[PDB]
């Protein structure tokens, strides 16, 4: 347990945007007040981290503590005037907040980051529609955007709007065709959308999302599932049926063998073999 | 007329500190005033789409017939301090849950008053008559113990036992992570 | 399916790129 360890571990816990506020903050306080000089101006992008946990760990005490030495560091900048502004909303203060980001546009306002604050201050304040309005010109200026576009996705999936949602994985799919996550949540939008016209559409999905991962074993009987429903579905065709029956048969098949390795893995009571229990009903 | 088990109210704080900033949901199951003897949490965040619902659903159904259990209750937690009224979702599933039996009921966890110790009841228990769901008196009394269930809780939350607990979500990411948490099981039956 | 739940129904400018009608251009 070197400070390098943890180092290296904090910056993987950046790479990947985690949100596990209790211990990245603990990691960034032992950082921070341990070994701060160990290392250069690389703790400087963890001071950004350990605020944010913070203001998710709602321990304020050091979150004025890393604003006032980032602000004494770097006076007039954008990055931390947005972070003065998440110390403001952290306190549901939105009216400065607003004042703050408007001011940081008429600075620059090429400027990406106080959009995405002051749309976050306005779903916060809980109008849904005019954040899902404020992204929708958002996006105008700044098509591909691929967190925005997520983002308005799972806002669309949250008020119902499966089109739209569906529409807008489909073109992030469009942007990263080889991330299997951005598939399987556009196969289950799909599959949740409506019927059969959109039944097929989530199984295809689906077996893509298993072709560019086979691990993803949750799209594995979710693509299962699909095709029973399709089985179960009158309007199906004889040759549809059958194709979906085979799929179906095989997802199954797939089950026992993922539930058996999971057995093989532990050792504990067979509950999945009630698992497969299920699959064979 | 619902009742559940201190155990239940453990699972609600635990699964609520687990994923603090997402919305979260699951079930209740109980024996054939009905007590929801245990619960089961499933997945976080993203919560309107149907498929991982189902599957969820499909199994909560094989495992309680299995051991004799059948669910008969509804919990889902909003993301936004200030919300405390249910959504479509949450409205839907109880609708289909209430199907079954009639004794099912939804509970919300007002996250507006969940707390280190959870001084009053957190949970928000709302029936379906008329045609519409609509929430209980708040004044009575929800947990079987509620001294136990603030004493457990805060036990359980001090000894940083909401990073171990894994719900549904965990379960399709691996089966290796045990979805039934009978981990938490173990500690309820040791702090008791 | 006895657990067949339906998540659909009400849908509410429009997103940039969304088009409603089904065109048949090809």
């Amino acid at each position: 347990v070197t400070w390098e360890e943890m180092r290296d571990k904090m910056r993987k816990w950046r790479e990947e945007n985690s949100r596990n506020s209790e211990q990245i903050v603990e990691v960034g306080e032992e950082l921070i007040n341990e070994y701060a000089s160990k290392l250069g101006d690389d703790i400087w992008i963890i001071y950004e981290q350990v605020m944010i946990a913070a203001l998710d760990y709602g321990r304020d005490d050091l979150a004025l503590f890393c604003l006032q030495e980032l602000r004494r560091q770097f006076p007039g900048s954008h990055r931390v005037k947005r972070l003065t502004g998440m110390r403001f909303e952290a306190m549901e203060r939105y009216d400065d907040a607003i004042q703050l980001y408007d001011r940081i546009l008429q600075e620059d306002p090429t400027n990406t980051a106080a959009r995405k604050r002051k749309i976050a201050i306005r779903k916060a304040q809980g109008k849904n529609v005019e954040a899902i309005r404020e992204l929708n010109e958002y996006l105008e200026q700044f098509v591909g955007d691929q967190e925005a576009w997520h983002e308005l996705a799972e806002l669309y999936i949250n008020e119902h709007d499966y089109a739209k949602a569906a529409f807008c994985l489909e073109e992030l799919m469009m942007t990263n065709p080889h991330n299997h996550l951005y598939c399987q949540q556009y196969a289950e939008v799909k599959y949740t959308q409506g019927g059969l016209e959109n039944l097929e559409l989530s199984r295809k999905y689906f077996a893509q999302a298993l072709k560019l991962n086979n691990r993803n074993m949750r799209a594995l009987f979710g693509l299962y599932m699909s095709a029973s429903h399709i089985a179960s579905n009158p309007k199906a065709s004889a040759k549809t049926k059958k194709d979906n029956m085979k799929y179906a048969s095989w997802a199954a098949s797939q089950i026992n063998r993922a539930y058996q390795f999971a057995g093989r893995s532990k050792k504990e009571t067979k509950y999945s073999l009630k698992a497969v229990e299920d699959m064979l009903e | 007329g619902v009742k559940l088990t201190t155990q239940a109210y453990c699972k609600m704080v635990l699964h609520g500190a687990k994923y603090p900033h997402c919305a979260v949901n699951g079930l209740l199951v109980a024996e054939k005033h009905t007590l929801f003897v245990d619960c089961i949490p499933l997945f976080h965040g993203t919560l309107a789409l149907a498929p991982m619902l189902e599957v969820a659903l499909t199994l909560i159904d094989s495992w309680c017939k299995d051991h004799s259990y059948v669910i008969a209750g509804y919990y889902q937690a909003n993301e936004r301090v200030k919300d405390a009224s249910p959504n479509q979702v949450a409205e839907k599933v109880a609708s289909r849950i209430a199907e079954g039996f009639s004794d099912t009921a939804l509970i919300m966890v007002d996250n507006t008053k969940f707390t280190m110790d959870c001084v009053a009841p957190t949970i928000h228990v709302y029936e379906h008559h008329e045609n519409r769901w609509r929430c209980r008196d708040p004044h009575h009394d929800y947990c079987e113990d509620w001294p136990e269930a603030q004493r457990i809780s805060a036990s359980l939350l001090d000894s940083r036992s909401y990073e171990t607990l894994v719900d549904f979500d965990n379960h399709l990411d691996d089966i290796r992570n045990d979805w039934t948490n009978p981990e938490i099981n173990k500690a309820v039956l040791h702090l008791c | 399916f006895k657990w067949a739940i339906e998540l659909s129904g009400p849908g509410g400018l429009y997103p940039v790129g969304y088009l409603d009608k089904q065109v048949p251009d090809t």
